[PDB]
C-alpha cells in the first residue's frame, strides 16, 4: 500500500517542481538574485583588512542617462557628486579606485552615450570604469554562438556600430573596460550535488541555457584587481594564468549528453587562443576558459579605446609605444594610483616655502619611493615598485606668486 | 590609501524617485553583508505561468521578499508561495501518513487544515486530495 | 601585359613611415586590393577560415571599382580549385 503513496509523493514532487522552476527560472527573479550572490562572490573574495573598501550604488541604466542628460554638465551629476566631489575633490577624504557597473551594454544609442558619460567621469576622477556587454552586441542571440563568427573585425564594419567606432577614438576611452562572456554562478538544484530541505527538489535546465544563473564577469576581473592590490599596493597584476589574471573555483555541472557525460562550460563557450585575441583587437576583456578544468583566465586588459598609428620611423614608433601603453589597463592603474597619491599629498603641501627647485628635489625624492632601476628584480617583485625610471620637470607659470607647472612621465615594466 | 571600488547596480526590484545623487551609498564587507540585504529590503512582484493546472490562462502571481541570500532558496520560495506551501504541507502529510507516524483521525484533521486555506484554488484543493490514499 | 597600359596614383604623407612601402600600398587601391588578396589567399591556405567565408571575402575585395577587370581576372586566377 505504501507504495502508492509513494507514488503519489513522486508525482506531487514533479508538479511542485513544474512550477518552481517557473518562479527560479524568471527573469525578474534571477536579475535580483543574480544581482546579490555575484556582489557576494565579490566581497567574499576581497580581503577588508588589506584597506579594501566597496560601496553599493543602487542605480539602473536608464536613471543613469536620466540625471546624466538632465544635469546641464557631468560636474553636477549626482553621479559626479558622489564619486569625484564627495572624494577625490575633498580635504580629509579619500579617492574611488574603480567603478564596477552591474550592466550590460548594446550597440544602441542610448548605452553609446551612457558610455561615453561613465568615460568622462572615469577620466576626471581618475578610476575606470568596468562593465559587460551583451551578446547582441556581435549579433547573435546569445554567447554559445561566437564560434560561429568568422571575422569580428569585418563585422565591425557595418554602419550598425558607427558610434562605438567613434567612442573607440575618443581619448577618454581609456577609462572604460567592457567584458565579454558571463559565468556560472549556482550550481542547478540536485538532491545529491545541490540538495535543499524537506522538498525533493530536482532543478530542470531545458534547452534554454538561460535557465542558468549567469553572472557578470565585470566581478571577476574586480577580484582580479583586488588581489592585486591586497598582495602589493598596486593594481597591475590581473593578466595572466600565472600572474594573477586567474579566477579559480568555478561551478561544474555534469550531465548526459549523446550517451556520454559532459559538463556545462563555467562560460558560455570554450574560446579558442584566436578568437580571444581577436576579441582583444577589438578592445574586449575576454574570460577565457581553461578547458576540462574549473578555471579561467584574463590574458589581456585591453581597454575600449583603439591604439593609433603613427610613421615607421624612430621617434613615429617611439610614439606607438607610449599611445599603446595608455590603451593598456594593467598601466592606466599605475598612472590612477600615482595620481591619487598626488593629489593627497601635495594638499598637505599647500603652503609651505616651496621654490621651483624645491619641488624638484622633493619631487623626485618621492617618486623615488615606487622605482625598482635593478639590473634584475625578482620578477613579480617590480610588482610592488612597478615604475621602472621617472622623470620630473618643474616650471613656474608666469604671472603671479608661487604655483608651477609639473611635468612627471614614467616608464613601468613591461 | 585604501581601494575603494563602488558597486552601481539595480540590486532591486524597482527604480526609486529619490535623485540620483540625494540616495546615499551603501559601504558593504563580510561581517555585515546579510545585514545590508536586511536593512535594504527584497521585494519581487511577478507572475509566472501556472504549472499546477492544465490551463494555458492559469497565471500565478507572487510577491517574494528577501533579506538575506538563504531567502532565495526554494525552501524560502516555496515558504513564500501558498500555492506551493499547502503542497509542501500536504506531501509532509502524506509521508507521515505512508510511514505510519500518524494515524487516519490525525490524517483526515491535518488535511482540513491544509485544504482550508482560502486563497488556493479549487482545482489545486481537488489535485491535491486526489493524491491521498482511499484507505 | 599591356605597354600602353599606366598606372596614376595620389600619395599622401605625415610622417617618414608614410614613405615605406606598406604605407604605399595602403595608399594605391590597386595594390591594396591585392595585398588583401594576398591576406584571403595565406588564410585559406593555413585553413585559418572555411570555404564560405573565404568566398564572402573574396566578392568583397573584388568589388572595389577602381579596380580593372583585367586586374580581377588575375586576382581571381590565383585562387585554389578546391
Amino acid at each position: 500500500d505504501k507504495a502508492l503513496v509513494d507514488a503519489m509523493i513522486a508525482e506531487i514532487d514533479k508538479r511542485l517542481s513544474s512550477q518552481v522552476n517557473e518562479i527560479l527560472h524568471a527573469k525578474e527573479f534571477q536579475k535580483l538574485e543574480s544581482s546579490w550572490r555575484s556582489l557576494k562572490f565579490m566581497v567574499d573574495r576581497t580581503d577588508f583588512r588589506e584597506n579594501t573598501r566597496v560601496e553599493m550604488l543602487n542605480a539602473s541604466k536608464e536613471d543613469l542617462q536620466k540625471d546624466f542628460e538632465d544635469a546641464p554638465e557631468v560636474t553636477k551629476s549626482g553621479l559626479y557628486k558622489l564619486v569625484y566631489s564627495n572624494e577625490y575633490g575633498v580635504f580629509g577624504g579619500k579617492p574611488y579606485g574603480i567603478i564596477s557597473a552591474n550592466y550590460d551594454f548594446n550597440v544602441g544609442p542610448q548605452d553609446m552615450e551612457l558610455l561615453r558619460k561613465c568615460a568622462s567621469v572615469a577620466a576626471m576622477a581618475h578610476a575606470p570604469f568596468i562593465g559587460n556587454a551583451a551578446p547582441e552586441v556581435f549579433g547573435e542571440e546569445s554567447f554559445l554562438k561566437l564560434p560561429d563568427l568568422k571575422d569580428l573585425k569585418s563585422l565591425f564594419e557595418g554602419p550598425q556600430y558607427a558610434r562605438w567606432h567613434s567612442f573607440r577614438e575618443s581619448e577618454d576611452a581609456r577609462y572604460v573596460g567592457l567584458a565579454l562572456p558571463r559565468f556560472l554562478l549556482r550550481l542547478p538544484y540536485g538532491e545529491k550535488t545541490v540538495p535543499v530541505k524537506a522538498f525533493n527538489f530536482t532543478e530542470d535546465v531545458v534547452g534554454h541555457h538561460e535557465r542558468y544563473l549567469w553572472g557578470h564577469a565585470s566581478v571577476a576581473l574586480t577580484s582580479r584587481v583586488a588581489d592585486s592590490f591586497a598582495k602589493f599596493r598596486w593594481s597591475p597584476n590581473i593578466i595572466g594564468p600565472q600572474s594573477g589574471g586567474a579566477v579559480e573555483n568555478l561551478p561544474l555541472h555534469q550531465y548526459e549528453a549523446m550517451g556520454e557525460i559532459q559538463t556545462k562550460i563555467p562560460t558560455e563557450v570554450m574560446l579558442t587562443e584566436r578568437r580571444e585575441f581577436e576579441l582583444s583587437e577589438e578592445g574586449f576583456i575576454g574570460l577565457v576558459f581553461r578547458k576540462d578544468s574549473d578555471n579561467a583566465a584574463f590574458f589581456s586588459a585591453n581597454s575600449t579605446q583603439k591604439p593609433r598609428f603613427f610613421g615607421n620611423t624612430p621617434e613615429g614608433k617611439a610614439a606607438e609605444t607610449n599611445y599603446r601603453l595608455g590603451t593598456q589597463l594593467p598601466y592606466m592603474f599605475i598612472m590612477t594610483r600615482l595620481a591619487h597619491y598626488i593629489k593627497v599629498l601635495q594638499r598637505e603641501q599647500i603652503g609651505s616655502w616651496k621654490e621651483k627647485s624645491d619641488l624638484e628635489r622633493e619631487l623626485n625624492h618621492w617618486l623615488s619611493q615606487y622605482i625598482s632601476d635593478m639590473d634584475d628584480p625578482a620578477p613579480a617583485v617590480r610588482s610592488r615598485r612597478p615604475l621602472r625610471a621617472a622623470r620630473v620637470v618643474v616650471e613656474d607659470v608666469e604671472g603671479q606668486p608661487g604655483w608651477y607647472r609639473c611635468s612627471l612621465q614614467v616608464r613601468p615594466h613591461f | 590609501l585604501p581601494l575603494k571600488v563602488l558597486m552601481l547596480g539595480d540590486f532591486t526590484g524597482q527604480e526609486d524617485a529619490r535623485p540620483l545623487e540625494q540616495r546615499a551609498p551603501i559601504n558593504v564587507d563580510k561581517a555585515n553583508f546579510n545585514e545590508v540585504m536586511a536593512q535594504q529590503n527584497l521585494k519581487v512582484t511577478l507572475t509566472a505561468a501556472d504549472k499546477l493546472s492544465a490551463d494555458p490562462n492559469a497565471t500565478m502571481n507572487v510577491s517574494l521578499q528577501f533579506k538575506n541570500l538563504n531567502d532565495f532558496s526554494p525552501e524560502s520560495v516555496v515558504n513564500q508561495v501558498p500555492e506551493l506551501k499547502k503542497l509542501l504541507e500536504l506531501r509532509s502529510a502524506l509521508n507521515a501518513l505512508k510511514g505510519p507516524l500518524g494515524n487516519l483521525p490525525a490524517f483526515r484533521k491535518k488535511l482540513q487544515a491544509l485544504l482550508a486555506d482560502e486563497d488556493g484554488r479549487k482545482a489545486l484543493i481537488k489535485e491535491l486530495g486526489l493524491t491521498e490514499e482511499t484507505k
